[PDB]
């Protein structure tokens, strides 16, 4: 999930955009 | 864009601003 | 535009707190 | 929705919870 | 409602910074 | 409501939103 | 105090409400 | 109060300090 | 005053995110 | 500038990036 | 004023409010 | 820089003001 991907690890913008509708 | 741990409320704000008019889903922990 | 955009930012931060692990959808179009 | 309900007048935490999940 | 409510959110965050360990009361009714 | 460390400015925002019209007192460290 | 209760440990909503006026 | 003083016009950090404590 | 001041706060937080290590200037007078 | 462009209407992250650096 | 680590977005907000009409420059990491 | 001074160490207000224009 977003927390495990972007909070516990660091995310790219592209990786963050996976969580848009 | 930053290279940082986005956690809690920063993660949601960053989503908000990244997704613009699409909006988003925030599952929190999975 | 901005005023509802600025409101939106505060709503999502509020949602984060109130909803917790439940999370939430943020959308309307 | 949440924007028309909660940007016109103040939504308490109780009101905002309606939009969870 | 909201505009003064949205302002309030920013005031309290400002207060947190400026006041530090002194803290502050936030009220008016 | 979250199960998280609310610290600094997040603690005060969470107060703000929890207490609504009552308002609050923030002592910071005691 | 609130910091020792909700920042260094985790707080419930009810525990947070102790700090309202 | 703070809301009528600081939401109508901008309160600097100096002005906001009045409301500390 | 406040409304553009409240906007400003959100702009700078947005800038922080979008700009990253590049950083940014915030000014206009 | 950014304030007149981005406080009147919404600036996306793409628009805000113009002001980086 | 606080005695705290001001990091990320808190650092920039604190700048914003400290500098008022002067504005500021945020280099991020140097 | 500001991060090394105020994030990794703690800053005074005066120290923070070094980063105003
Ligand atoms: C209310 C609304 C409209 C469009 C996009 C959103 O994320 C929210
Ligand atoms: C918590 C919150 C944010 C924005 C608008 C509201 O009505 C309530
Ligand atoms: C100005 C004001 C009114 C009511 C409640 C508050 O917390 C603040
Ligand atoms: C710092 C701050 C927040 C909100 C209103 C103000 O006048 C000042
Ligand atoms: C991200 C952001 C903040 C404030 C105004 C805007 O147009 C965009
Ligand atoms: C747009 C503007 C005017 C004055 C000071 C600032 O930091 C920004
Ligand atoms: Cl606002
Ligand atoms: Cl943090
Ligand atoms: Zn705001
Ligand atoms: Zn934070």
């Amino acid at each position: 999930g977003i927390v495990e991907q972007c909070c516990t690890s660091i995310c790219s913008l592209y990786q963050l955009e996976n969580y848009c509708n | 864009f930053v290279n940082q741990h986005l956690c809690g409320s920063h993660l949601v704000e960053a989503l908000y601003l990244v997704c613009g008019e699409r909006g988003f889903f925030y599952t929190d922990k999975t």
